[PDB]
């Protein structure tokens, strides 16, 4: 997609999840 | 507040750490993040206190190629800018000669956040005069003069009268 390798994909993915536990104890 | 302002104090380190990281969809979000969180005074409060926060704010606006991170992150030392303690931490952060590379900008909100952003500190900020001058801001201001709105040309002439 942005042609990312499956370690930058992963590192993404584990990012975004802590970006979404972060919203969530924000709301 | 003052729950919220614990609230925010828990997540700062670690949106510091994602707004510091190589992957750019990432640093957006969590800009995205710090923005929102910049909007109420308690967590607002809790961002002006960590150089750490202030620092990754100033550096990802300048280092950033995309059009909303740059957005965010400057609506976001705009609205630091609005405290006395604010202005200090963006001073101290590095974010003057940030600021003034962000009047080169093509985006409408971007230049809006950096010029006000400035004019506040050339206001109520000691030792800022001096600082925009050595990052070049007197003629990165002048370039401005021919090319933004009435409301823009205003604000920057007076930053311009503060310097001379």
């Amino acid at each position: 997609p942005d042609g990312l390798s499956q370690e930058q994909l992963e590192h993404r993915e584990r990012s975004l999840q802590t970006l979404r536990d972060i919203q969530r104890m924000l709301f | 507040y003052q729950d919220d302002a614990e609230l925010a104090t828990r997540a700062i380190p670690e949106l510091t750490k994602l707004l510091n990281d190589e992957d750019q969809v990432v640093v957006n979000k969590a800009a995205v993040m710090v923005h929102q969180l910049s909007k109420k005074e308690a967590s607002r409060h809790a961002i002006m206190r960590s150089p750490q926060m202030v620092s990754a704010i100033v550096r990802t606006m300048q280092n950033t190629n995309d059009v909303e991170t740059a957005r965010c992150t400057a609506g976001t030392l705009h609205n630091l800018s609005h405290h006395r303690e604010g202005l200090l931490a963006i001073f101290k952060s590095g974010g003057i000669p940030a600021l003034v590379k962000m009047l080169g900008s093509p985006v409408d909100s971007v230049l809006f956040y950096a010029i006000t952003t400035l004019h506040n500190l050339l206001l109520h900020q000691e030792g800022a005069k001096m600082a925009v001058r050595l990052a070049g801001g007197l003629q990165k201001m002048v370039a401005l003069l021919n090319k933004t709105n009435v409301k823009f040309l205003a604000i920057t002439t007076d930053c311009l009268q503060i310097l001379a």
